[PDB]
């Protein structure tokens, strides 16, 4: 085949298609999409009520049997009513095979903890909340893990600047570290790389 | 394929069961790593005389960034910007215009080698060779401002280190 | 003398590397990988170009890849010395450290000789990597292979049957295979319960599949049977690098497709299209087509990945790195129950914890 | 060279700072750099500990670890080679060997 | 390399090993830090004809997700076949 | 009622009678590539960089001048498509200079943008290159004519919209030059705007030359005052200073032009 | 090449240098101002003009892949030299 | 069909009747489905995979061949994927998942690139 | 240099004890090579 | 549809006081929506697509020491992308910014004749090609 | 409708002020063992005003989410407090100590710089 071109396994795209249908068929309640990747990757996108059930069924259910929690993350969109989405990425060992698990949130709603199904979620949904602001109900110690102590908004948020609002300098004058505005010596340049031409006709959206 | 790392039974004979009870009075394990302490202080010490002897590098090495000029002495970079749209830590800071003679110069060349990373990404993009990282390391200063190089400094490391830029550069260019 | 509660408090070495990423191109944010697992430098940077690679839909060619199964290899060997001899050191064996840091020292030159660099080397790119290896050092390679058993000798010599040592690590820090599962434990965290579980046996990349080695597995899943375990993957390490060394292939060490990879400065220098290619892939990059990927590799440290997430432009929208160490940091508490205070100090050092991918 | 490796923080002369400092380290460095009895030298050592680096401009990275210690030498790279870090070591060494607190004395 | 040989025999003895012959050390055996120049290769893709780019341009190739169930008798299915049973190593089973 | 249908890739469009192949394209927002085409001129139809494929019609066609006929499917992506793209790209790269690191439309060229997205990756181009007398046609405009691709869009927008007839081509072939022929001066109050429509680095402004790179630098849209017009404009700056004015499309003021004083 | 100011500060070959007023040159006062001696203006003009027996000629600045992209300089003008726009070496046409 | 010492799992007792185990364990969960309602997917495909594997423990009386046949790794790693299953059945009966989608949507809420 | 050395104390450098006018009996330092010699002191080269 | 029990809240959505930013940088600034003028200098169209929300520009001055463009505004860089017009004033709304909304500028239809080059008894025949 | 919505703990703005005031007890309570812990320069008196002046400036919320959001913050920061993670410095970094004061009529701003 081309020697630059990755190659296409078109029998785990059949698979992991069929086993897609497979999960929406059993949960119907929940699943609201289901698709497969070019490079084969499975999503299930769900109603965010569907977390625990989904999971436990992913995680216990003998054809699936995902024990291990891989990761669990979650990206701001802010053009997106809900613009929180949270991506589980979840291992199947038994049957060598990887899935996906997608639902959405806004700043206000609160998220069931996953962690009575995955005890490795415990930090993950921590981070969430230190780095995106999304509230995770009945978690064990949901607190700030990675920001300084008493650290204000969540900066990973596409609307958190760069640099912060605040910075840190030791004062002589009052003997401690200090917080203050965050001025910049040389302020961060902004580059505009966007090429005018369409890159990838495959992916053009109606006018 | 996988093996056992520990997955061993042991036997439960006199001439066994006394082995081990050997080991455990007379500390026959303990003393084998001693022997092999003692075998090291025999040993010649891999330790070199520095500053007298150096450790062994490569002409890749990326160490001190330099400007370069033409045989002539006139200045290789004219101005592109690559290394600076390249740059991952935005190091480096660029302004041109036209010289007198209406060639495409800089009058703006900085990098704060506080801020780089020293990747080399920059001489990588830069279309004519102009910017290089030479091979100097030892260059520690006692001031933070003695770091934040303007065009001035990175030609005088042109200058100062060129004999052996060009050297490493004819050493490695067929790899690039 | 009981630990009753082990809560870490980490965040210590955050530096927004998550955030940082999405002001750069892919190839500018190929250095920040270097940074995390900062003992696993080239494997990072793997996870990373394979990530990119599938999104790009491209694949690197023969030879970048057995120079990037080579060098995953050698960088094993350079996180296991790390993680054992350190291990050993915190607990008060502080000679084979010093033993072992020399082997250290001489798989630095490997580095530098290939990338210019001792450590963040940025060699493995998206479509394969930066250079070619300069002539003589496969000869030195092979050179430093030949002897680095024998090393391995001498440090088993000194910890493996030691009474001392086998009180420090025997029967801590017990972990039951459905808890290591459940915890989101990977590598040898995994192999030391007796899960049978190794990313470039059950889902392989680059050319792992074409080389010979075996998984060593643990029975007791305590900090002696992980510490077995790593000083026998180093001489896996070494046996896959007799494999790399012998059938490493001849041709082009990164994708001939000039709207990924840069093309070859004397083409730059004679051709408009290579220019203009050079030109705008060291100026806006390349273009990645929209979509995510979780991409993961076996890493010294256990599973590493990246969830990468495209827009379609040629900056990456989102990138989630997911670090062994933060689902194993994250175990501590666990782990330590019912042991004494000096039994963390070996129990971290089991984990092989690097705080640069943990807090990211 | 009579540079100890691992020394105690209570008889220690020169703290080499040896990465990022971040905002939520800088306190805890600061608190080492008061406790460490005098003569005391700070070797500022890297890319991250001079001036931010790769992370500079990071809401999390304290910009330099001048801002909070005062330091005495600078070791630039990412990471500079165990080399130059030696070549930074011998450079305070001659720094100390400048030093004329007993001729000021005198003159006071 | 340079070690008398009472010294060789009292540590390859206290060793156990014979260290004379697998040296931590470098000598000789390493290669010229001096290398003749190369002459590296070119890809498959450097050709002066029957090689449009259209026909290896791989990202153009890359497509989005195939949807397979959107909510705007049958056999049961796992993700994947069961994985195979890993078989013992015949180099060494039992460390 | 007068509108006929046509497809784009089998999607159907409905347009009125005299609707190009390039604007049918446009409405469903696919943007066919060009260069000697500009909305705001004449068709010239000569750099073929349009041409594409008319399903079961054996002959690609500029898409840029051919009216769309009822029941054509218009394959914008087909190979046939993308083989005539790579072909005209190559033809026009094969005597341009390696001028891009030192050309001020680098990171801001339709050239290099488009051989990117639609030409090929490499060069097979074996000979010696053209190389090009430069014209002085005044202080605003720096011509390097090597870079010249033979657009003909200056020659169309002086007569056209300036109303000067100074610019033509002279000679023949491979030596078809544009420019004024005796030393003269292209000097007209909407002069400035032959500096935007030419797509590469030939025509290019004086006043800016070498002081910056597209990427670096910021967009204001702001509003001319130099007049009473009210031109719309972008205001480019870098690090705190001006670099450079430019056009901001206001249909209903001043389409996509400015005056010499505003620029 | 390297001349002064009034005030004795040193003028760099991009014109930079701080008037009588500006405070910023104490940051020189017992240390120095870094200058660079070889001006590249005054340098790339010593050089003599190529004399070349075609119409075009194209220059690579020496030294073959070690200098720069190769282009092609035009010589029907015969009020001028033509230059290279990378390392501004001149040609001139001999005869015609 | 000797007694393995060990299943090679930290924490993974032997079982010394895993026919008898397994058969309780799956009379179990085909008990707990018929709760279920008769055309909800969960119950027509557990039982589905319940019964085949059902009928190979009262088939296969040798350990070592069921372990072949099941395909599940060791018969307690089998044992403990039943207990997994039938516990999963329980919450499912509470969940009620067969019913029908609980809520659309926003219109462009999985819509990507944006 | 001294071939039989092993690798890293086969060369070496013997500093001059003045230099640019800076007494260096006493003082040395690394930087005092020059680059001619520099690429051979660190084996980039293995001609002089 | 829901086990789940909800509640009614009619208030309006803001959620200024728990994003962390500075009393300065909420009501002092103007947020200006807009869609991207196409980049004259080039004819390609594709960065004229979406929506952006991009903040007041504020100083910046030169530094003392090197000359580099120093500044204090946090918010200097920052450039949110939205689908529709309608999404980026609900991010405005609820984060507290005072906004202003530019109408998107779509070039009007052209009509392109290339016989009218060549036309007998009108102006727009051209006197070269 | 699109007005109902999940609550996070309050099902309304009555059971939300309830779980004000009882943070606020317990901030207010916290006061003197901060100060003693810290060995602060306050006194009892400038930490319980600056608690009532952080309260206060959330007075105006009427959403009983975002309320819960708030308290969930409020606890999260007392807890940080009490089991002294953190320092002295984070403590202090509430009273703003090294900044000067910047000025707020028009007149002032004028003099010194562009900002509103
Ligand atoms: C414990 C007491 C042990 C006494 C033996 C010491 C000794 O001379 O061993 C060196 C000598 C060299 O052994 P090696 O490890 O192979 O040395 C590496 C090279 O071969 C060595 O080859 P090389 O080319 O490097 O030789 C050059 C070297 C050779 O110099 C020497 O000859 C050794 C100097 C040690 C003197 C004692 O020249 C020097 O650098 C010597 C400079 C002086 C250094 C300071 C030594 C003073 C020590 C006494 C302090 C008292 C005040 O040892 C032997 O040959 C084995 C015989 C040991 C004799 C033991 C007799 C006592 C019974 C116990
Ligand atoms: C039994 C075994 C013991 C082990 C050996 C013990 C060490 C013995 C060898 C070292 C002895 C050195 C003693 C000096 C101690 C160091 C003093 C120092 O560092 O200077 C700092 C100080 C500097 O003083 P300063 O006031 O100028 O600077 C301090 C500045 N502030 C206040 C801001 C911190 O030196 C002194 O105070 C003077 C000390 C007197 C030393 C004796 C000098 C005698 C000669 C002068 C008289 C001339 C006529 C003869
Ligand atoms: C005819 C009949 C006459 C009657 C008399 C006959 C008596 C002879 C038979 C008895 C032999 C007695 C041996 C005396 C040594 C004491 C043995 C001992 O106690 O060692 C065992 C001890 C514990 O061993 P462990 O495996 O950890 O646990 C076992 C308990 N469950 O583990 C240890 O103590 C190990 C040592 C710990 C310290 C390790 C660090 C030091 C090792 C290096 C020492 C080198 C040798 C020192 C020699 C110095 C001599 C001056
Ligand atoms: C600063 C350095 C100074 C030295 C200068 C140079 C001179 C070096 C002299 C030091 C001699 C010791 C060094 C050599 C030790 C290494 C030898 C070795 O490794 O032997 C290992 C051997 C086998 O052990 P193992 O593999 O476990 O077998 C178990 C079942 N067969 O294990 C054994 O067989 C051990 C047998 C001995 C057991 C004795 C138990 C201790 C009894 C204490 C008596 C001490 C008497 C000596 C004290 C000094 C007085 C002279
Ligand atoms: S080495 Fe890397 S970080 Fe340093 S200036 Fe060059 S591109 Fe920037
Ligand atoms: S150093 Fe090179 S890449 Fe950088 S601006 Fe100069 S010519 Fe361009
Ligand atoms: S190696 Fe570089 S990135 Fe890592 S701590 Fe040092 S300066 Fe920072
Ligand atoms: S016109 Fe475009 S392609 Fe030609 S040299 Fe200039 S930037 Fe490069
Ligand atoms: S100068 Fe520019 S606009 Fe005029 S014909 Fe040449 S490329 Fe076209
Ligand atoms: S754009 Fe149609 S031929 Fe030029
Ligand atoms: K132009
Ligand atoms: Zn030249």
């Amino acid at each position: 085949t081309r020697p630059t071109v990755r190659p296409r396994n078109d029998v785990a795209h059949k698979q992991l298609s069929a086993f897609g249908e497979y999960v929406a068929e059993i949960l119907p309640k929940y699943v609201q999409q289901v698709q497969v990747s070019c490079f084969n990757e499975l999503e299930i996108c769900i109603h965010p009520d569907g977390v625990i059930p989904v999971l436990t069924f992913l995680r216990d259910h003998s054809n699936a049997q995902f024990k291990s929690l891989a990761d669990l993350t979650a990206v701001d969109i802010p053009t997106r009513q809900n613009r929180f989405e949270i991506v589980y990425n979840l291992l199947s060992l038994r049957f060598n095979s990887r899935i996906r698990v997608k639902t959405y949130t806004d700043e206000l709603t609160p998220i069931e903890s996953s962690v009575p199904v995955y005890k490795a979620a415990n930090w993950y949904e921590r981070e969430i909340w230190d780095m995106f602001g999304v509230f995770f109900a009945n978690h064990p110690d949901l607190r700030r893990i990675l920001t300084d102590y008493g650290f204000e908004g969540h900066p990973f948020r596409k609307d958190f600047p760069l640099s912060g609002y605040v910075e840190l300098r030791y004062d002589d004058e009052v003997k401690r570290v200090v917080a203050e505005p965050v001025e910049l010596a040389q302020e961060f340049r902004k580059f505009d790389l966007n090429s005018p031409w369409e890159a990838f006709p495959a992916y053009r959206q109606p006018p | 394929t996988y093996k056992y790392v520990n997955l061993r039974e042991p036997s439960m004979d006199m001439k066994s069961v006394t082995d081990r009870a050997a080991q455990t009075l007379l500390w026959t394990e303990l003393i084998r790593g001693l022997g092999m302490t003692l075998s090291y202080l025999f040993r010649e010490p891999a330790t070199i005389n520095y500053p007298f002897e150096k450790g062994p590098l490569s002409p890749r090495f990326r160490g001190e960034h330099a400007l370069r000029r033409y045989p002539s002495g006139e200045e290789r970079c004219i101005a592109c910007k690559l290394c600076e749209a390249v740059c991952p830590a935005q190091a480096i800071t660029i302004e041109a215009e036209p010289r007198a003679d209406g060639s495409r110069r800089t009058t703006r060349y900085d990098i704060d080698m506080t801020k780089c990373i020293y990747c080399g990404f920059c001489q990588e993009a830069c279309p004519v060779d102009a910017i290089v990282e030479g091979p100097n390391f030892e260059f520690s200063t006692e001031t933070h401002e003695e770091l934040l190089y303007n065009k001035e400094k990175l030609l005088n490391n042109g200058d100062k280190w060129e004999a052996e830029i060009a050297a490493n550069i004819q050493a490695d260019y067929l790899y690039r | 003398e009981m630990v009753r509660k082990c809560d870490p408090h980490i965040g210590l070495l955050h530096r927004g590397t998550e955030k940082l990423i999405e002001y750069k191109t892919y190839l500018q944010a190929l250095p920040y990988f270097d940074r995390l697992d900062y003992v696993s430098m080239m494997c990072n940077e793997q996870a990373y170009s394979l990530a990119v690679e599938k999104l790009l839909n491209i694949r690197p060619p023969p030879r970048a890849q057995w120079i990037r199964v080579l060098f995953g290899e050698i960088t094993r060997l350079l996180n296991h010395i790390m993680a054992v001899t350190t291990h050993a050191l915190d607990i008060g064996a502080m000679t084979p450290f010093f033993w072992m840091f020399e082997e250290r020292e001489k798989m630095f030159e490997f580095y530098e000789r290939v990338s210019g660099a001792r450590m963040h080397a940025a060699y493995v790119r998206p479509g394969g990597v930066h250079q070619d290896l300069p002539l003589g050092l496969m000869d030195d390679i092979y050179e430093f292979s030949k002897n680095f058993s024998l090393r391995i000798d001498e440090l088993e010599e000194m910890l493996t049957n030691n009474r001392i040592w086998r009180n420090r690590t025997v029967d801590i820090g017990i972990v039951t295979a459905e808890d290591a599962l459940n915890y989101g434990f990977s590598g040898v965290m995994l192999r030391g319960s007796g899960i049978q579980w190794d990313l470039r046996k059950t889902q392989p990349y680059d050319v792992y599949d074409q080389v010979e080695f075996d998984v060593p597995i643990g029975s007791r899943g305590d900090c002696y049977d992980r510490y077995l375990c790593r000083v026998e993957e180093m001489r896996q390490s070494i046996r896959i690098i007799s494999q790399c060394l012998n059938k490493m292939p001849p041709g082009e060490i990164k994708v001939d497709d000039a709207k990924v990879s840069p093309p070859k400065r004397a083409e730059m220098k004679t051709s408009m299209e290579s220019l203009i290619h050079h030109f705008k892939l060291y100026t806006e990059g390349y273009q990645v087509p929209p979509g995510a990927t979780y991409t993961a590799i076996e890493a010294p440290k256990g599973e590493f990945g990246v969830y990468l997430v495209s827009d379609g432009s040629s900056r990456p929208y989102r990138c989630k790195i997911k670090a062994p160490g933060f689902a194993h940091l994250a175990g501590l508490d666990k782990m330590s129950k019912g042991h004494m205070l000096a039994d963390v100090v070996a129990i971290i050092g089991t984990q092989d914890i690097v705080f640069g991918e943990v807090d990211r | 060279f009579g540079v100890v490796f691992r020394a105690s923080p209570r008889q220690s002369d020169v703290m080499i700072v040896a990465g990022t400092l971040t905002n939520k380290m800088a306190p805890a460095l600061r608190k080492v750099y008061d406790q460490m009895p005098e003569p005391r030298y700070v070797v500022s050592m890297g890319s991250c500990a001079n001036g931010g680096g790769y992370y500079h401009y990071s809401y999390s990275v304290v910009r330099g670890c001048d801002r909070i210690v005062p330091v005495d030498i600078y070791v630039p790279g990412c990471p500079p080679t165990a080399e130059a870090l030696l070549y930074g070591i011998l450079q305070l060494q001659k720094k100390i060997k400048r030093e004329k607190r007993l001729r000021i004395w005198y003159r006071r | 390399a340079s070690a008398t040989r009472f010294i060789q025999w009292l540590r390859n003895w206290a060793s156990g090993r014979d260290l004379q012959a697998k040296l931590q050390l470098r000598y000789q055996e390493i290669s010229k830090r001096t290398q003749p120049p190369p002459k590296l290769p070119v890809g498959p893709s450097h050709k002066l004809s029957n090689n449009y780019y259209c026909t290896r341009d791989g990202r153009r190739e890359a497509m989005p997700p195939s949807i397979v169930m959107s909510s705007q008798e049958k056999k049961a299915v796992s993700p994947a076949p069961p994985i195979k049973r890993w078989e013992l190593s015949q180099d060494e089973p039992y460390l | 009622s007068n509108l006929i249908e046509v497809f784009v890739d089998g999607q159907s469009v409905m347009v009125e009678p005299g609707t190009t192949v390039l604007q049918a394209c446009e409405k469903v927002g696919m943007q066919i590539p060009r260069f000697c085409y500009h909305e705001r001129l004449s068709v010239a139809g000569n750099c073929r960089m349009c041409l594409v494929e008319i399903e079961k019609a054996p002959k690609v066609v500029a898409a840029c001048a051919m009216p769309v006929m009822k029941g054509w499917n218009i394959l914008t992506n087909s190979e046939k498509t993308k083989k005539a793209r790579e072909g005209v790209m190559e033809f026009l790269l094969a005597n341009h200079p390696l001028d891009c690191p030192i050309c001020d439309q680098g990171g801001e060229c339709d050239l290099q943008d488009q051989s990117m997205m639609f030409g090929s990756d490499r060069s097979r181009f074996l000979e010696g290159k053209r190389a090009v007398e430069d014209k002085n046609i005044g202080p605003l405009v720096k011509t390097i004519m090597t870079r010249c691709i033979q657009c003909t869009r200056c020659i169309r927008f002086a007569s056209e919209i300036a109303g000067v007839d100074d610019l033509g081509t002279t000679g023949r072939g491979n030596d078809m030059q544009v420019g004024t022929y005796i030393e003269k001066m292209f000097m007209s109050e909407l002069s400035g705007n032959i500096i935007d429509i030419c797509p590469v680095g030939a025509l290019t402004s004086k006043p800016y030359a070498f002081t910056a790179r597209p990427w670096e630098t910021r967009k204001t849209e702001s509003i001319d005052v130099m007049d009473a017009v009210g031109s719309n404009i972008v205001v480019s700056t870098r690090t705190g200073e001006v670099m450079r004015i430019l056009p901001r499309m206001h249909e209903d003021i001043n389409e996509e032009w400015i005056s010499d004083k505003t620029r | 090449g390297v001349r002064t100011s009034p005030t004795g500060e040193k003028v760099t070959h991009t014109g930079q240098v701080y008037d009588d007023g500006d405070y910023r040159k104490v940051r020189f006062v017992g240390r120095q101002k870094e200058v660079n001696e070889n001006f590249a203006i005054d340098l790339i003009a010593e050089q003599p003009v190529s004399q070349v027996g075609s119409r075009v000629i194209s220059c690579d600045g020496g030294g073959g892949a070690l200098g720069h992209p190769r282009v092609y300089i035009n010589l029907d003008k015969e009020t001028k030299t033509g230059t290279c726009g990378y390392c501004g070496l001149q040609f001139r046409q001999q005869h015609h | 069909g000797l007694l393995k010492k060990t299943t090679g799992l930290v924490g993974l007792a032997v079982c010394e009747t895993p026919h008898e185990r397994l058969k309780i364990l799956y009379t179990k969960i085909l008990d707990v489905l018929g709760h279920i309602p008769k055309n909800a997917a969960y119950r027509k495909y557990t039982e589905q995979i319940t019964n085949e594997k059902l009928s190979m423990v009262k088939a296969e009386p040798d350990v070592k061949k069921l372990e072949e046949r099941l395909q599940g790794g060791q018969i307690e790693e089998v044992i403990l994927q039943a207990e997994n299953e039938l516990s999963l059945a329980r919450k499912m009966i509470q969940w009620k998942p067969w019913e029908p989608l609980v809520e659309e949507p926003p219109a462009s809420q999985w819509k990507w690139p944006i | 240099e001294d071939n039989k050395q092993f690798f890293g104390r086969h060369r070496w450098v013997i500093y001059t004890t003045e230099m640019n006018g800076k007494n260096t009996f006493w003082d040395v330092d690394g930087s005092m090579v020059p680059p001619e010699w520099h690429r051979w002191l660190h084996c980039m080269t293995d001609d002089p | 549809t829901r086990d789940t029990q909800l509640i009614t809240v009619d208030e309006k959505l803001d959620i200024t006081t728990i994003t962390g930013v500075p009393e300065e940088h909420i009501k002092t600034r103007k947020a200006r929506i807009f869609v991207p003028a196409r980049n004259n200098m080039q004819s390609g169209v594709n960065n004229t697509k979406k929506w952006k929300m991009e903040f007041d520009t504020r100083e910046r001055w030169e530094n003392p020491l090197m000359g580099w463009a120093s500044t204090a505004d946090p918010l200097s860089n920052l450039v949110l992308t939205f689908s529709t017009k309608e999404d980026a004033v609900a991010f405005a709304e609820k984060n507290g910014w005072s906004y202003d909304v530019e109408e998107r500028k779509v070039p009007k239809p052209k009509s392109k004749s290339y016989g009218a080059n060549f036309s007998w008894n009108k102006r727009t025949r051209v006197s070269t090609k | 409708a699109s007005t109902s919505v999940k609550p996070i703990f309050s099902r309304d703005m009555n059971e939300a002020k309830r779980r004000v005031r009882e943070l606020y007890r317990a901030w207010y309570r916290e006061v003197p063992n901060t100060v003693h812990l810290f060995q602060l320069d306050i006194s009892v008196k400038q930490g319980r005003d600056k608690v009532r002046e952080m309260f206060k400036k959330n007075a105006h919320i009427t959403d009983p989410r975002v309320v819960d959001l708030l308290v969930i913050k409020g606890k999260m920061e007392l807890e940080e407090t009490i089991k002294v993670w953190k320092q002295r410095t984070h403590v202090m970094r509430f009273f703003h100590e090294t900044e000067a004061p910047r000025p707020k009529d028009f007149l002032s701003k004028f003099y010194v710089g562009h900002d509103p």
